[PDB]
RNA sequence: GGAGCUUGACUGCGAGACUUACAAGUCAAGCAGGGACGAAAGUCGGGAUUAGUGAUCCGGCACCCCCGAGUGGAAGGGGUG
RNA sequence: UCGGUACGGUUUGUGUAGGAUAGGUGGGAGACUGUGAAACCUCGACGCCAGUUGGGGCGGAGUCGUUGUUGAAAUACCAC
């Protein structure tokens, strides 16, 4: 019956927003709890009360004593030193230093006196044979070959957006918390990365929560989902179609029982109005419960849902993108190599590939933040070109999230039309006083909608989709891929969701390198149900491993 | 919207003022130099 | 099964607990049908050790001894190399050592370690950090007058020391010695090592004990009754 | 109306008044602490002024360590916000 | 009958050279009388990280230790 974690009575809200009230449930070692939701229920919220980072507001909410807590962010940090140094600031960070005096000791001890500092190496040299810390040179370069990380001798800050997920998970799979709390964790990360860490979480000692919007992580790493609807939390059991079932069910039970309520209202209402006679009273203990009905029946009111719509573009003409030998790198590493292909009009095209690839730089030449090594890029002249991207760097923390789509300004241009900007944004779903949030404070699942709110106000007929499929629901990611096959212009997407590309595409654009060209490309006329039969029948017939165990224990 | 905050110190943690802000156009905490009268002199303040 | 395990499987009962005395009858009984053997003792303690202030850690001295090969590698040089192959120690340490333990010859058992010459210690503990073979101060090995505890390792200061799963390893010598010789040096370790009994050890301290051969199987015993060893 | 630096939208007080059945309400020179701006003189105890609020009781939390039902503690009570 | 706790048997773990990688710790130079290369049995526990850890049929003819190294660590067997 010993216990991980425990909630007692937590009420966090901000404001009209309750994110929980009067939830009480316990965490138990060996758990395998996954948290669902829509975006903006509050997940994020309560993995900041379970790392410490975050009070809740009239409640109690305490650790057990010991099995300390790691969390990974939404966003996760890092450093500005190497990727060895990387990895040592945590999983390493509290036992590195007992190495960095020991190795002070072996000669600073010798010319000193030697009496007093004899328990000073000797108190933590027996904490180097409980953790087997001396292989802390070795340990590191096991923890990186198992996620494949990048080589640790370069810098940080030009990595790919999926390669500074993987150093950060390898930051919390070496100090082995036994509570993790994983915040969206496969986002940027390829088919392997997934497949890795389902393995390494299924024998895990400890409890493991993870807020995963995606159908299949869910069914592989948790058996007992955590539910956030407006305010409670509903734990029960299922592998992530009884949730989709479950939340079916309790509108339809809400939706009627509040149409019996409005129809109470019209047969009350026709009595307040309808004139006291001869000198009998109207009674005041009708008037109170009408009073009571009439407000218990205007805080139900939150159902609505806003649909993704991209503006039209002008007329786009038969050369879209032509691309002729292509050559792309940046050191002896070449990315792209001898690529040639023409974007087609009218259709929805998927760039395919693992982390750290070149999809990212093959955009960033066809927009203009990059040159070629060699062969041309070539767009044409009626193309209007828009651009959404993977680091988000348009939106900036401290300034609200109306004010960077507008400058301040009433109405604004989404091409050729003027659409009022606060109209412009509630058609993004912030709407009311929500538009005065900053971008520090919005969640990830609307910050890709406000990334998309900045750049398709540009109005273009050629989309470029670094993405979009995120930190999306099932709700807004449909109404997305819906907002694509009635564009009328050419879309370019860069995706990993397996089940995104296969629903919505017409040509594929996909990395095939091996061993001994690591650089090149393939363009196939088709979708993605038809490449994955040409991919098993020209390269690898069937062939299109074990678990990397990332420590010895 | 515009919540009674308290103004709690940075050396004694004590709390020493109370006051006003609106929470949309100020959604971190609060941070002003008050004077402290447990330390004698002007301190820091956050919110709590 | 071996058909020779289950002779002395039924000459010990399972379930009777028995007196420190019997464990030490029975070592004769069980031990000594097959070759020679060392007594073993496996104590599950009542702390965890994942806090830091439950590692129970500690040395004894044994009156009877332990009947081993002690192959103690002292590290001095000079004239207090001279010191220890004079006192008992079959291999002194120098530094011409350290260039063949790092070529791969590992063969001794302890390491006795003079306060000044200790900046050789930590490039040596590079190979004898798993190993465990560490010169500790707490057990007298790291010390200035390395002229006591040369015969003392020889003498039976056999190191315990709790492991993750709270279990404590201990040898109380030879399965050659007498009934009178056994149980005092099991009574001389479980009362120091409840002198190293932490102050924030919940429950029952010491929850069960076992008495073990190298070849037969355990000896129950009670962890009720410790007063009367002899 | 605009710009620079900022937190006095202070802690300890208050001679003297207005208004007033009472409960309340309101103004305040000046003195000390530790500060802001100013070269200084000086000004600053929210907002040009008058609305934006609710007595007592019972409770809650933070801190001060005043009482502690034989004694040492504690439970409870008390003060100050 | 379906569960809880206490007690005991059998069994489980395999990034990278390797005895598919004793899981941890401690003891240890022996342990059985040896063919998953066996006769009735013969992985139809798991079978995937595949072949060693069983269908315990029998045989005193027939495996394995320590050494070699090939490793953060080894090799049997055994209490823990
Ligand atoms: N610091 C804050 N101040 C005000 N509102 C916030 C703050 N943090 C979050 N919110 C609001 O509360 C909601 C909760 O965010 P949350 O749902 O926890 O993010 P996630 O979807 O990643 O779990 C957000 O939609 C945001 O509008
Ligand atoms: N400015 C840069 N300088 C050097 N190398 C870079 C730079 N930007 C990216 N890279 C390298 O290019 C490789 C491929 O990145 P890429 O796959 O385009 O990112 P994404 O995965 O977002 O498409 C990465 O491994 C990264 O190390
Ligand atoms: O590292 V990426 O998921 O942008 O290919
Ligand atoms: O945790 V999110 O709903 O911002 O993807
Ligand atoms: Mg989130
Ligand atoms: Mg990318
Ligand atoms: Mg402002
Ligand atoms: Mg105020
Ligand atoms: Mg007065
Ligand atoms: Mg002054
Ligand atoms: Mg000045
Ligand atoms: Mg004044
Ligand atoms: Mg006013
Ligand atoms: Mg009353
Ligand atoms: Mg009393
Ligand atoms: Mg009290
Ligand atoms: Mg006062
Ligand atoms: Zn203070």
């Amino acid at each position: 019956a010993e216990f991980i974690y425990t909630m007692k009575k937590v009420r966090k809200a901000h404001g009209d927003k309750v994110i929980l009230d009067d939830v009480t449930l316990s965490f138990y070692p060996g758990a395998k709890i996954g948290v669902v939701g829509p975006n903006g229920a509050g997940k994020s919220s309560v993995l900041r009360i379970m790392a410490g980072l975050d009070k809740p507001n009239n409640g109690d909410a305490f650790l057990a004593t010991g099995a300390t807590v790691g969390i990974l962010q939404q966003e996760p940090p890092l450093n500005e030193d190497k990727t060895v140094r990387g990895n040592v600031e945590e999983g390493m960070g509290d036992i590195k230093i007992k190495l960095d005096r020991f190795n002070e000791v072996a000669e600073l001890m010798a010319t000193d006196y030697t009496d007093e500092l004899m328990e000073e190496m000797g108190r933590l040299q027996e904490e180097l044979d409980h953790a087997d810390a001396w292989d802390l040179d070795a340990q590191l370069e096991q923890a990186m070959d198992a996620l494949r990380c990048p080589p640790a001798d370069e810098p940080v800050t030009n990595l790919s957006g999926g390669e500074r997920r993987r150093v950060a998970l390898c930051k919390l799979l070496l100090s082995k918390p036994d509570l993790l709390l994983l915040d969206e964790p496969t986002n940027h990360l390829d088919a392997e990365s997934v497949q890795w860490l389902e393995q390494h979480l299924a024998s895990y000692p400890g409890a493991i929560l993870a807020v995963t919007h995606d159908r299949y992580f869910l069914d592989n790493v948790a058996e007992w989902i955590l539910e956030l609807d407006r305010g409670r939390a509903y734990p029960y059991e299922g592998n992530y179609s009884t949730y989709l079932e479950k939340k079916a069910e309790r509108l339809a039970v809400q939706g009627r029982k509040d149409a019996k309520l409005q129809k109470r209202l019209t047969e009350e209402l026709a009595w307040v109005r309808s004139g006291a006679k001869a000198r009998q009273a109207k009674s005041k203990a009708r008037l109170q419960r009408y009073e009571e009905m009439a407000a218990e029946a205007e805080k139900t009111r939150k159902l609505d849902f806003e649909e993704i719509q991209i503006p039209v573009g002008p007329r786009l003409g038969n050369v879209v993108v032509e691309v002729d030998h292509l050559d792309k790198g940046y050191d002896g590493r070449a990315l792209i190599k001898d690529l040639s292909f023409s974007l087609p009009r009218n259709g929805i095209v998927g760039v395919i590939g693992p982390n750290g690839v070149g999809k990212t730089t093959l955009f960033k030449t066809i927009v203009g933040l990059e040159t070629p090594d060699s062969g041309s890029v070539k767009v044409g002249e009626t193309v209007k070109l828009s651009y959404v991207d993977q680091a988000r760097a348009g939106i900036d923390p401290r300034k609200t999230v109306w004010e960077v789509v507008s400058d301040g300004l009433d109405y604004i241009q989404v091409g050729q039309t003027e659409v009022p900007s606060r109209a412009y944004v509630s058609a993004f779903g912030f709407k009311g006083p929500d538009q005065q949030k900053p971008a520090g404070v919005l969640s990830g699942g609307e910050r890709n909608r406000l990334n998309l709110a900045l750049t398709l106000k540009q109005g273009g007929n050629l989309i470029l989709l670094d993405e979009p499929t995120n930190d999306l629901d099932v709700e807004t990611l449909g109404s997305l891929e819906n907002a694509l096959l009635n564009f009328p212009g050419c879309a370019v997407v860069i995706s990993h969701d397996r089940w995104f590309l296969d629903r919505t595409c017409t040509h594929i654009l996909a990395w095939e390198g091996d061993d001994d060209n690591e650089a090149k490309w393939f363009w196939f006329e088709g979708n993605f149900g038809a490449y994955e039969e040409n991919k098993v029948e020209r390269l690898g017939v069937d062939a299109a491993v074990t678990h990397r165990k990332l420590t010895r224990g | 919207v515009r919540p009674k905050i308290t103004l709690a110190c940075e050396v004694c943690k004590h709390r020493n003022y109370i006051t006003k802000k609106n929470r949309r156009n100020d959604p971190d905490r609060l941070e002003l130099k008050k004077f402290c009268p447990n330390c004698g002199k002007h301190q820091a303040h956050r919110e709590t | 099964t071996s058909k020779a395990y289950r002779a002395a499987a039924a000459k010990v009962d399972r379930t009777n607990l028995y007196t420190p005395l019997q464990a030490a009858k029975l070592a004769k009984e069980t031990s000594s049908t097959k070759q020679d053997a060392t007594v073993e003792v496996a104590i599950r303690l009542g702390v965890d050790p994942r806090k830091a202030d439950q590692m129970v850690r500690g040395t004894v001295n044994l009156p009877h001894g332990t009947g081993k090969t002690a192959r103690v590698a002292v590290f001095a040089v000079g004239e207090k190399a001279d010191a220890a192959v004079a006192a008992g120690a079959d291999v002194v340490g120098s530094d011409d050592l350290i260039e063949r333990i790092q070529g791969g010859w590992l063969e001794f058992d302890a390491a006795i370690a003079t306060p000044d010459q200790m900046a050789k210690v930590g490039r040596i503990a590079r190979v004898l950090g798993p190993r465990g073979l560490m010169p500790n101060p707490k057990t007298g090995t790291v010390t200035a007058d390395v002229a006591k505890a040369v015969a003392d390792i020889k003498g039976g200061k056999i190191n315990f020391r709790v492991d993750k799963q709270a279990n404590l390893h201990f040898v109380i010598g030879k399965a050659s010695f007498d009934e009178k010789l056994l149980a005092e040096n099991y009574g001389a370790a479980i009362d120091e090592v409840l002198r190293l009994k932490p102050s924030s050890s919940k429950g029952r301290y010491l929850k069960k004990i076992t008495v073990s051969t190298t070849t037969g199987p355990g000896i129950p015993v009670d962890p009720s009754i410790t007063r009367n060893f002899a």
